[PDB]
């Protein structure tokens, strides 16, 4: 399932 | 509570119609964060969370968006009585900011997964009563704007968000949580974290947004992920077009991570007439050097990842070395684990795999190989030097034996004849070490046979070998 990531953090 | 000029582009029936709305808002005195986040959330919901019935684009009707907007402004204005919090001279008080923060916080669902996608926007807050960590801080700023608190603004590090306010914009307040299993500091300043020299607070060189940079944030917060396997092309395109709009207006000048995000999007699908990804990565680095004392890590990580994807070994190593040169002047502190994890993956997975492939291509007769370039060896050393210096003075250690095995392996990928060409000079390639660990390792770094046990002893706290 898709996940949150801190906005505009690099990588996947 | 929208003004009549805000409504004339509806319905929004395309990506370009969304862009036109952002352009119109960014042309106003102050762009309406609540309107824009509702629009983005609405479109993301119907392009990523629930695409059932999608034909071109989820048409955003005025009556839907206005109803959502009114739910939000009613919730905030009914829960925050500004008369209890007198405002001298266009300055908000800490008690008022705390009140707004508590209204948002206390609105959220009691129990939900905080790492879910698509819970970043005010659409999520209104319809699902769910927000991610940084989404709370954004919502607090949007609420403040709805209340006419023009001095309250979003502050951003590379892994956390809070608010600035107050006389001259100098006051800070924590408004959301950070990480998992960390203790909340809501209402507090960020001064202890700046004073500690943690990465999380960037030694005070964090982003203080104006309203236009807050718009940029919400654009960077778009999440095209449908699942782990697949992204929405429409949401990628929307993000990309909105970033170019902000770029052209000057609003990414002080936002390194946004320039890197734009670069990544350009690599995937280049916009005719626009700067190349590499140019944009270099612009992100230049922004960090210009506005933030070159204290940011991710501008260099964005560049390194680009080179690593493109199998540019020399330039990848250079960029990680540059990353480490930034981290060396920080202390590794308790809530800095995300950047620890990034460095750990680079040292112990990414660089090993790059050098493994290089070793194969060298066997196949590559010319100009990184593995025969002493400057590349120097970059590898400078990477480790920065990590070791980072550890110096830190309340938490960084290195352990798990790092040592990969260091010995990576050193070993360069022939002794290459390694010998680097001159390590004290204060061909010349290198100065800043860390005491690497200074002590100097003589071991040029033996034809790398002394694995000696290296491990030098890199780690271990000082004895097995008794038996």
């Amino acid at each position: 399932s898709a996940r949150w990531r801190f906005p505009a953090r690099p990588g996947t | 509570g929208l003004k009549a000029a805000q409504k004339t582009l509806f319905p929004l029936r395309s990506i370009d119609d969304v862009v036109r709305l952002f352009a119109a808002e960014l042309g106003r005195e102050e762009p309406d964060l609540v309107l824009l986040s509702l629009v983005l959330g609405f479109v993301e919901h119907f392009l990523a969370v629930n695409r059932v019935g999608l034909t071109y684009f989820p048409v955003a009707d005025l009556s839907i968006i206005a109803a959502l907007y009114a739910r939000f402004t009613a919730q905030i204005r009914g829960a925050v009585d500004l008369s209890l919090y007198p405002r001298e001279g266009g300055v908000s008080s800490r008690e008022l900011v705390k009140k707004v923060s508590d209204v948002i916080w206390n609105s959220l669902s009691r129990s939900y997964f905080k790492d879910r996608a698509h819970i970043q926007s005010l659409f999520s807050f209104i319809t699902g009563t769910k927000l991610d960590s940084s989404g709370v801080a954004f919502a607090v700023v949007g609420a403040c704007q709805a209340l006419g608190l023009r001095d309250v603004h979003l502050a951003l590090s590379e892994d956390h968000a809070w608010v600035v306010f107050g006389p001259n914009g100098e006051q800070t307040a924590e408004v959301t949580w950070h990480g998992k299993g960390n203790e909340d500091r809501r209402g507090q300043t960020v001064n202890a974290g700046v004073a500690e020299r943690s990465w999380l607070y960037l030694k005070g060189s964090y982003m203080r947004c104006d309203r236009k940079m807050e718009v940029a944030f919400m654009v960077c917060a778009i999440n095209p992920s449908i699942d782990l396997h697949t992204d929405s092309l429409e949401l990628l395109q929307l993000q990309q077009k909105l970033l170019w709009l902000l770029y052209d207006l000057g609003h990414l000048e002080r936002y390194p991570m946004a320039l890197g995000n734009l670069a990544d999007l350009e690599e995937l699908e280049p916009t005719p007439g626009r700067p190349d990804p590499l140019t944009l990565y270099h612009k992100g680095i230049a922004s960090a050097k210009t506005y933030y004392r070159d204290e940011h890590i991710y501008p260099y990580m964005y560049l390194a990842r680009y080179h690593c994807r493109n199998r540019n070994v020399r330039e990848a190593l250079q960029a990680w070395a540059d990353t480490a040169t930034v981290i060396q002047d920080y202390n590794y502190c308790r809530e800095d684990e995300e950047i620890y994890k990034e460095f750990f993956e680079v040292a112990n997975d990414v660089i090993p795999n790059l050098l493994k492939e290089a070793a194969s291509l060298l066997e196949a007769g590559s010319q100009g190989s990184a593995l025969q370039d002493p400057e590349c060896f120097a970059h590898l050393l400078r990477f480790y030097d920065g990590i070791c210096k980072w550890e110096e003075g830190s309340p938490t250690p960084v290195l352990h034996v798990g790092w040592a095995t990969f260091l010995v392996q990576s050193l070993g990928r360069f022939e002794g004849q290459v390694r010998q060409k680097v001159r390590i000079v004290s204060v061909g390639p010349v290198l100065t070490f800043q860390s005491e660990k690497m200074k002590g390792m100097k003589e071991l770094l040029v033996a034809t046979k790398i002394n694995s046990s000696a290296i491990k002893l030098q890199l780690t706290a271990q000082s004895q070998v097995q008794m038996k």
